[PDB]
C-alpha cells in the first residue's frame, strides 16, 4: 500500500501498517530555510519519542496501558470502532479529550515505576 | 472494563503550514540550489479518503511567491549595477525605416558615459524606447525610474527560461493531491492521493492570460472565491491550448560599453534592415471556439439567457492593461483588446506589442532591472492555457455581464497550478480502547 | 582691487639680519594663496626665496638659502615678514612680495588646492637694498 | 647650472611670430603647470600666461602659451616694439619643494 | 509542582516529580540563527543523555535498577539521611568527582549482562 | 546491599552560559524577530533554595551587549550611506532670532550636492550644529566624520523607541530569579525562583544616569564590586523615581534633498520662530530627597560622620561628561553639573543646559558613526530617573570626606542594573544514588 | 582499546567493544559548516535509533530476533563466521541481502506486536 | 538452524564525503572562528586491517580548496576597495642608485587622486612596478587590472602567515591515517590508524616548489596519477629539507594617501637605500645531493641506464613559469632556471626574483587584490620539501627524459599534505546469524 495508504481503511486494518508510517517521519538563506525544516522534523520526532518514553511504551508501536477508558469519552462499542471507521474520524471524535488521556498516562506510568521500585526493594 | 491503548505511526494528518524545500531535474531560479528530484516519484492513491481543499487559503502560493522573489533578488546581485547611466540624454527620433506604427517608439539617445579610467569620459549613443525615457525639461531626456531607484543590468550568463520546479514536503509532512476531475478548487475531494513531490510547475510570469500552464482534464473550469462577488478575480483554465506565435522583426544589435573596471553596459546599436512593430499572432478560429467554451461554462454559473460580453482593460498602468511576456530576454506588453471584443446572445488576430527594458515586474518601488538587448530576430512560440478575468459590478440593471481581463496579483498565475496540492501535518500518535492491561 | 605695499631698509651693513615687511590692502591673509618673496639682482634673473601658507603655518624655502632665511606671518594686522640672517654682498637685489594663487577648477565639479597650479598674480612695488659700508 | 633651461636671448623682427622654448624635467614641467612672467627694467614683473593655457587679465591676444610634456613654450604672434623685455618661465618642482624661475629670455 | 519545584525538597519527595523535568528538557536576523543554534544544542544534549541511558540498559525508564554494587569509598552515609534529609544539589556536590567512575562502571556492566543473557538464551 | 541506581530528571543545575533568544509582544532591535511571549509567564518559587549570584561575572550582560550592537549594525545596513555629503561647506552663523545661549551653536551651511543625474550638481543649504562641523582653515567647514569614517543616515521610518524585550533560555536551561530584597551585586540569595523568560527590559542607552529602568523594592541600593576600589563604578538604584523633562523649543523643519537615484538626504530647514537652547528640568525637592537617601546609604557603606560631597564630571569626551538622551530621534547631551553639586554634613526645578548632536558614536567605536536626521515639531521628552552611575575619587588617607562624581565609558552598566536578578544554569537530569533496587535475570 | 580498535580483529572479541563505538556517534565559513555537520550526525543517529526501535531492539546493543537465517545468504558454517571472519568482510559479503533482512525484521516485529496485543487481549 | 541477530556499534565503515570542520590551537583563514583543538590528539592504531587509499580521488583536497578560496574572499571584504585608482598615471623610471638588473622594473608614477572631500582632488606620487603597470598611450600608463576588475586592497592589520589548521570529521565519521611508509598515494595501505583530526596543514601557497611542507619518513617519495602519462603532474616529496633564503633589501617606505572618507591607500613612498633586485639563495651542495636522490627515485620508475635532464619552465604566464610564493607579506615571482639546469647519466644558487603587487590569486579572472607595501627589509627562511615536475614525450623516448617544473593549480600543493588521509562513514548497524531464538 505504501506510505499513508491505509488512511481510508479501517483502524483494525491500518494497525498492521504502522511501520511504513513511522519510518517516514525522519545561497545562505536557502540553506538556513532547509536546515530549519530539517531540524524541525528532528524536534517533532524527538518530542513524540519522549512522550512515548514517559508512557512506558518506548520502542513499541502498539503498547497497551493500564489507564481505564472512561465511558464519557466515547459510548461507542468495540465492534464498530475497529473494523467500521477510519483513524481520521476517530481523531475527530476524541480531539478534545486527547490531552486528558495524555496527562493521565503520565501519573499512571509514574505510579507503576514507584510501585515496581518499592516491590523490588522489599524483596 | 475498557482501557486506552497507545498507537504510534497512525495514518492521521492535520492541515498546517511549513517551508517546503525545492527540487529539480546558469538559471535565474537557481537550479543548483535545489536537490535532485526523484526520477520515479511515488503516486499512492488513498482510497476511501475525502479531504477538503482550498486553493485561495493555501500557503503554497505565498511560499512560492516569497521563494521566487528571493531567487530573483539573489540572481540580480552578482552582475553589473547601472548607476552610472542615470545621466542626461540628448535623444532624437529614429526615422530610418520606421513604419508609421513604430514612429516615436524608438529614441536615439546620446550621452557622456564613464570608462575604465576615472579621469576620462566616453561619448556613446544607444537606442531606447519611448517608455524607457522621459523628458527632463525637447532634446534632453532622462531614463525612466531614475528618481525612484537604480536599475541593475541583467546577468547575460543567467537565462530567463522558466524551467519546471518541484516542491517536496520535509519529513513528518505530506502533500495531498486531488485527482478528482471537475474540481472547482473548493469543497471536498473524493479522490485524494499523496505525493512526496509536486509535478513540474512552470513559474511563467504573465498578466491577464496564463501561458505554458497545465491544461484541464476534460473541460473548461471556472474558479473564483465568490462568483457573485465582482471584486474577486476569475481564474479560467482551458482544456485545449490556444497556439500563440510572438516575434519582433527588429534586427537588434548589441554594443558592449565598458562603463568601468570589469563592468560593461550592453547598449542597442543601429537596427539592421527595416524597423517593424513587434506583434503576435493568435488564431481566430481556435480563439473563437475557446471563447465559446468559456461562455458555455460561464452560463452554468450565471444562468442561461445572459448576454456574456467581453471587453478590454478598463485602465491603469501598462503592467495591468497589457499582457506581460518573458521569452528570450525581451519583455513584451501586447494590446489584448483584439481578443476580448465580442458579444454572445443566448485568419489570425494580430496584437500590437510594446517593448520595455526598465521594468517593475513584482510591482515593487525601489527595485528594477534593465533587460539588455539580444542579437538577431527572436521568435516566441507558446500556447495559452488560461485567463484571469474580472467582472464589472452591477445592481441587476440588465441581463448583460461584461468580463474584462485583470491582474494586480502575481500569485494568481501559480494558483492555477498549485490548486491540486495541500500540505498537512502527520500525526503518528493515536489512542484507542482495547481489552489490555499491563502485567506488573 | 588688492594692493600690496612693502617697506624696509635701503642700506644695510654686511653680516647682520635683514628684515623685510610687506602688507596687504584691500584683501586678507586667507584663502588658497601662497605669500612668497622673489628677488632679482642686476644682470641675473628672478630668484625665488621662500613662501608661507595663508591657511596654515607651514613654510618652504629655496635650497640656495639653506638655514639662512626665515619668513613669519601675522594674520592679526594682515602682514607677513621676511628675515635674512648674515647678509652678504651678493644679496643686493630688488625684493618683491607676491601672492601666489593655488586654486584651480577643472572641467568637472572638482577643485585643486596645491602648489601644482601656483601662479603669482599680483606683485609688490619693489624695494631695493644695498649691502655696503 | 640650474633647472628650467631657457635660452639667454632671442632676436626677431616685428609683425611676425616668435617662439620662446623652456624645458625642464618630469618633476617640474611634466607634473606641474608652467607660468610665464614679463619683466621690464625699473618695474615689477607681471604674470602673462598661467595654467599653461590661460591668459591673465589685461594681456593682449598676441600672447599664447602651450606645454608638451617635458618642454613648454610661449608664442608671441605679431611681434611689436614694446615687446622687448625679459620673459621668465616658472613652475613648481616637486623634487626640491620649491618654485623655480627660468634663466630669462631677453627679447 | 511545576518546573524545578522539587529542587529544595528532600530526595524522597523529589523522586515522584521527575517526569515534569523529563518533559521539560526538550548573521541573517541574529535571533533566528541564535534560536537555531540553541535548538540544535538542546537536541544534542537530550540525545547525549538518552544515549548514555540507553547504553546502561535503562532506555525509556526514569528510575531503573543496576547490578553495580555501591562502593564504600563513594560515600560513608546510609539511606536514612540521604532520602529523608538530603536534596539532590548537595548530593551532586560530594559525588561530582566520583561521577566518571560510576558512569564507567555502569557502562561496562551492560556488556556482561548482554553476553550472559545471550548465552542463557542460546542454550534454551 | 546497596546498588547505584540511575535517576533521570533530577532537579540539579550547573552554572554556565549559553545563547539566549529574545521574545517580544519596525524597530532598530527587530522585536519583529524576537519570538512572541506568552501572556502568562510561568514563575515557580523554589523553597529552601540558596543560590549564589554574581552581577559582574554574569554572562547575560555581555550577550545582550553584543546583541544590541549587532541589531544596531544590522538596522543601519539597508539605509542611505552619506558618502557624498563630505564636501566643502561654506557656513555662516545663524543670528536670526537667536538667544545668548545659542550664539554660534547652530551654523547655516551651504554646499554643492549631487542630483539624481550624474552629470549635474545642485546648490542646496542646510543647518548643522557646531559639534557636527569643524573648520578646515564666511569660512570653509567640514563634517567631523569626513576624516574618520563616512557613515549612513538613520532611516526615519525606523524608530528608536526602546520597547521591552524578554530574554528566554532554550530547552535544557533555566533562568533563576532572585526575589530576595536588600540583595547587593554578589552573595547568596535565600529567595530564588525560576522563570522561562526575564522581565521587560527596555534597552535604553544613557550615560551617568539610568532612565526608564527598574525601581528598587524597598530602599536605595548601592552596588559595586567593593567600596575600597575607586576604579570600579558605583551603581545606584532608586526606590522612588523622580520625573525629568527634556525638550527643545526650536520647532525644527525637515527638508528632503535627493542626492542620488533612490536615495535622499533629510536636511534641516529654516527654524520657525525664536531659537532657544535645549534644556532639561528636574524637580529640586525630589532630587534633594533622593540625594539624601543616596547619602544615607553611602554613609551606611562608608561609615558614619563622613562628609559626602557630590561633584560634576571631571573631564573627557562629551559622551562621558554629559547625559545622553534618545527620544523621538534627536540625541541630547545635557550638562548635569547642576544636579551633582552639594555637600552633606553629619515648584522650583533645576534647569540643566543641553546640547544636540546629529553625528554620533554612541557605541564608543572609531570608524562607524550614524547620522540622525532631524524631525519636525517640538520634542517633549518625559521620563523618570531610576538610577545613577557614580565614581569615587582617591581622597588619600583623609576619610572625613568622600567625593562622588558621575561615571560612564561602559554601556554594559546600564543593562547590568536590570539583569541583576537573573542567572543562566545548565539542567543536569542525570543522577546516581544507592538503593536496594537491583536487576533480576 | 579505543575507537575502531577491534575493526581488524575477528568477531566475538569485537562484540564486547560495541560501547566504545556507539559513544562517538554523537556568518563564517566554519559556523554554518559545523552546524550542518552536527545536524547531519544527529539525523544519522536518529535514523539508526528509529530502525532499532521499529525492529524491537531499542536500547539493546546485541539484540536477537525470531527470523530464520538460511544458507541462501551465505553457505559457510558458524565457526568460521565468528572465529575466522571480521566485520568488514561480512559487510562486503552480506550487502546484497542487507535490505531484504531489514524489511523482514520490520515485518516480524509488527507481527510480534500484533500477537502480543492479542495474547494480552484474551488473557 | 540459525537465526539472524542485530548488532549495534560494529566497527564497519564505508567511503563517503562530508563537511569536515577544522581545529586550531586578524588572520585570512580565520583561525579564531575554528574550534579549539584537542591538547592530546588521540590516535588509535588499527591492527590487522588494510584500507585502499586514493590520493587523486580524495574529496578533502577539493573541500580544502573551496574552503581556502572562501576564506580568502571573506577576508578581503571588510577593508578598502581600490576603485578610484584607475586613472591616467604620468609615470617615469626611478634611475636613482639602480643596479642595471633593475633598470625599468621600478617606476615613479604620478596621478590625480581624490581626498576626504568629495569635491576636492589632489596630486600624489607612488612607486609602481612594471609588472602591474601597462602603457595606455603609445609616459602615460595605467594599472593592468583597469580593463579586468577593480582590485581590493588587502587589510593591513590582517597577516598572511600560513598558520596550521586541523581538519576534523564530525560525529559518525572517521579519518583513516595511513602510517605505512613507501606509499605512492594509490593502492592498499597495510598500516592505518583512526584519528579524530589531521595534523597541522599549513595553507602555504607556492608554485613549482612545495614550501614549508611535510618531509618524508625514510626516503624521497615520487607520486603521480600515471607515470606513463605526460599530462599528469609528478609530485616529489623530500626526506630532508632544502633551506632557501629569500630577501628584499630595498627598504621600502609606506605612506598613507587619503583615497576617500574613512579609507586610505597605502603606496610605496620612497627608497632610502640602494635599489637591488630580490633574490633567493639555495646551496648547490644540498640541491645537488637532493637532485641525485630525486634522479635515483626517477630511475627506479623509468628504468636504469637512461639519462635524465632537468630544464626550466616551458612558457606561459608569470605565475606558472616563475616560483610564486608569499614571504612576509609581499608576493615574489622568482626565476628558477638556475635550479633545474643539469643532465644526469648512468656557494649558493642565486635565483633572480621579481615582486608584483596587483595579483590574481587562485588563477581567477575578475577578482584581484592589491598587496600593500611593507616598510623595512623583508627576509624569510623556508624549507623546500617538494617539487611539481612535468614530463614530455619523444620519439621512442631516445633513452632520455626531460623534467620541467609544473605550475599547476593549488589543489596539487595541498594534496602533498592530505595524501595519508581519507574520510569514511561509520555504519554501526550489522546483522549476523547466531543460534538464538527470541521468546514470544
Ligand atoms: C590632473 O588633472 C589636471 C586637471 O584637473 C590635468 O592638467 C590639465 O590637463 C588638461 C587635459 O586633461 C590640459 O588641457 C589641455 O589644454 C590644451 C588646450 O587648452 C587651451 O585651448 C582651449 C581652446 O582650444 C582653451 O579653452 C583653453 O583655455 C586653453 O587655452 C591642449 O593642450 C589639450 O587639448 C588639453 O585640453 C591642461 O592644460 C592641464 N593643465 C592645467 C593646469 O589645467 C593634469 O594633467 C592631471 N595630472 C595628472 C598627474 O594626471
Ligand atoms: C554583598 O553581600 C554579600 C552577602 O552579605 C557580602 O558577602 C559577605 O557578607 C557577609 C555578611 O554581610 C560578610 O560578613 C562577609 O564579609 C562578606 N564577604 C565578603 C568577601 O565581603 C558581600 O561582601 C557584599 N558585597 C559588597 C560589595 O558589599
Ligand atoms: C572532589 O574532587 C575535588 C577536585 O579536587 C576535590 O576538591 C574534592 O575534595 C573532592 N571530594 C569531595 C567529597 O567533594
Ligand atoms: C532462504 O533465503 C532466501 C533469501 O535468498 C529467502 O527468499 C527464502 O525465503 C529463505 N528460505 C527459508 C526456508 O527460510
Amino acid at each position: 500500500l505504501g506510505f499513508l495508504g491505509a488512511a481510508g481503511s479501517t483502524m483494525g486494518a491500518a494497525s498492521m501498517t504502522l511501520t511504513v508510517q513511522a519510518r517516514n517521519l525522519l545561497l545562505t538563506v536557502w540553506g538556513i530555510k532547509q536546515l530549519q525544516a530539517r531540524v524541525l522534523a528532528v524536534e517533532r520526532y524527538l518530542r513524540d519519542q519522549q512522550l512515548l518514553g514517559i508512557w512506558g511504551c518506548s520502542g513499541k508501536l502498539i503498547c497497551c496501558t493500564n489507564v481505564p477508558w472512561n465511558s464519557s469519552w466515547s459510548n461507542r462499542n468495540l465492534s464498530e470502532i475497529w473494523d467500521n471507521m477510519t483513524w481520521l474520524q476517530w481523531d475527530k471524535e476524541i480531539s478534545n479529550y486527547t490531552q486528558i488521556i495524555y496527562g493521565l498516562l503520565e501519573e499512571s506510568q509514574n505510579q507503576q515505576e514507584k510501585n515496581e521500585q518499592d516491590l523490588l526493594a522489599l524483596d | 472494563n475498557l482501557w486506552v491503548t497507545v498507537y504510534y505511526g497512525v495514518p492521521v494528518w492535520k492541515d498546517a503550514e511549513t517551508t517546503l524545500f525545492c527540487a529539480s531535474d546558469h538559471n535565474v531560479w537557481a537550479t543548483h540550489a535545489c536537490v535532485p528530484t526523484d526520477p520515479n516519484p511515488q503516486e499512492i492513491h488513498l482510497e476511501n479518503v475525502t479531504e477538503e481543499f482550498n486553493m485561495w487559503k493555501n500557503n503554497m502560493v505565498e511560499q512560492m511567491h516569497t521563494d521566487i522573489i528571493s531567487l530573483w533578488d539573489q540572481s540580480l546581485k552578482p552582475c553589473v549595477k547601472l548607476t552610472p547611466l542615470c545621466v542626461t540624454l540628448q535623444c532624437t527620433n529614429v526615422t530610418n525605416n520606421i513604419t508609421d506604427d513604430m514612429r516615436g517608439e524608438l529614441k536615439n539617445c546620446s550621452f557622456n558615459m564613464t570608462t575604465e579610467l576615472r579621469d576620462k569620459k566616453q561619448k556613446v549613443y544607444s537606442l531606447f524606447y519611448r517608455l524607457d525615457v522621459v523628458q527632463i525639461n525637447n532634446k534632453e531626456y532622462r531614463l525612466i525610474n531614475c528618481n525612484t531607484s537604480a536599475c541593475t543590468q541583467a546577468c547575460p550568463k543567467v537565462s530567463f527560461e522558466p524551467i519546471p520546479i518541484h516542491y517536496c514536503a520535509p519529513a513528518g509532512f505530506a502533500i495531498l493531491k486531488c485527482k478528482d476531475k471537475k474540481f472547482n478548487g473548493t469543497g471536498p475531494c473524493p479522490s485524494v492521493s499523496t505525493v512526496q513531490c509536486t509535478h513540474g510547475i512552470k513559474p511563467v510570469v504573465s498578466t491577464q492570460l496564463l501561458l505554458n500552464g497545465s491544461l484541464a482534464e476534460e473541460e473548461v473550469m471556472i474558479r473564483s472565491e465568490n462568483i457573485t462577488n465582482n471584486a474577486k478575480n476569475i481564474l479560467v483554465q482551458f482544456n485545449t491550448p490556444v497556439q500563440i506565435n510572438c516575434t519582433r522583426p527588429n534586427n537588434n544589435t548589441r554594443k558592449s560599453i565598458r562603463i568601468g573596471p570589469g563592468q560593461a553596459f550592453y547598449a542597442t546599436g543601429d537596427i539592421i534592415g527595416d524597423i517593424r512593430q513587434a506583434h503576435c499572432n493568435v488564431s481566430k478560429a481556435t480563439w473563437n471556439e475557446t471563447l465559446g467554451k468559456v461562455v458555455k461554462q460561464l452560463r452554468k454559473h450565471f444562468g442561461n439567457n445572459t448576454i456574456i460580453r467581453f471587453a478590454n482593460s478598463s485602465g491603469g498602468d501598462l503592467e495591468v492593461t497589457t499582457h506581460s511576456f518573458n521569452c528570450g530576454g525581451e519583455f513584451f506588453y501586447c494590446n489584448t483588446s483584439g481578443l476580448f471584443n465580442s458579444t454572445w446572445i443566448s485568419d489570425s488576430i494580430t496584437l500590437p506589442c510594446r517593448i520595455k527594458q526598465i521594468i517593475n515586474m513584482w510591482q515593487r518601488i525601489g527595485q528594477c532591472m534593465y533587460a539588455p538587448p539580444i542579437q538577431g530576430v527572436i521568435r516566441c512560440v507558446s500556447n495559452i492555457t488560461g485567463l484571469i478575468l474580472t467582472r464589472d459590478g452591477g445592481s441587476t440593471n440588465s441581463t448583460t455581464e461584461t468580463f474584462r481581463p485583470g491582474g494586480g496579483d502575481m500569485r494568481d498565475n501559480w494558483r492555477s497550478e498549485l490548486y491540486k496540492y495541500k500540505v498537512v501535518k502527520i500525526e503518528p500518535l493515536g489512542v484507542a480502547p482495547t481489552r489490555c492491561k499491563r502485567r506488573v | 582691487q588688492v594692493q600690496l605695499q612693502q617697506w624696509g631698509e635701503g642700506l644695510v651693513k654686511p653680516s647682520e639680519t635683514l628684515s623685510l615687511s610687506c602688507a596687504v590692502y584691500g584683501g586678507s591673509i586667507s584663502g588658497h594663496y601662497y605669500w612668497s618673496w622673489i628677488r632679482q639682482a642686476p644682470g641675473k634673473g628672478l630668484e625665488w626665496i621662500g613662501k608661507i601658507d595663508a591657511n596654515s603655518a607651514s613654510t618652504n624655502y629655496n635650497p640656495s638659502f639653506k638655514n639662512r632665511v626665515s619668513i613669519s606671518k601675522d594674520t592679526s594686522k594682515k602682514q607677513f615678514y621676511l628675515n635674512l640672517h648674515s647678509v652678504t654682498a651678493a644679496d643686493t637685489a630688488v625684493y618683491y612680495c607676491a601672492r601666489g594663487s593655488i586654486y584651480y577648477e577643472d572641467d568637472d565639479g572638482y577643485y585643486y588646492s596645491e602648489a601644482t597650479y601656483l601662479h603669482l598674480h599680483l606683485w609688490g612695488q619693489g624695494v631695493v637694498v644695498t649691502v655696503s659700508s | 647650472q640650474s633647472v628650467l633651461t631657457q635660452p639667454p636671448s632671442a632676436s626677431e623682427a616685428a609683425r611676425k611670430r616668435v617662439s620662446i622654448s623652456c624645458s625642464g624635467s618630469f618633476s617640474n614641467i611634466g607634473t606641474n603647470s608652467v607660468s610665464w612672467y614679463q619683466h621690464l627694467p625699473g618695474t615689477a614683473p607681471k604674470l602673462l600666461i598661467y595654467h599653461n593655457g590661460q591668459r591673465a587679465s589685461g594681456v593682449s591676444d598676441r600672447f599664447s602659451g602651450s606645454k608638451s610634456g617635458t618642454s613648454a613654450s610661449l608664442a608671441i604672434s605679431a611681434l611689436q616694439t614694446e615687446d622687448e623685455a625679459d620673459y621668465y618661465c616658472a613652475t613648481w618642482d616637486d623634487m626640491l619643494n620649491g618654485y623655480f624661475f627660468g634663466a630669462g629670455t631677453r627679447l
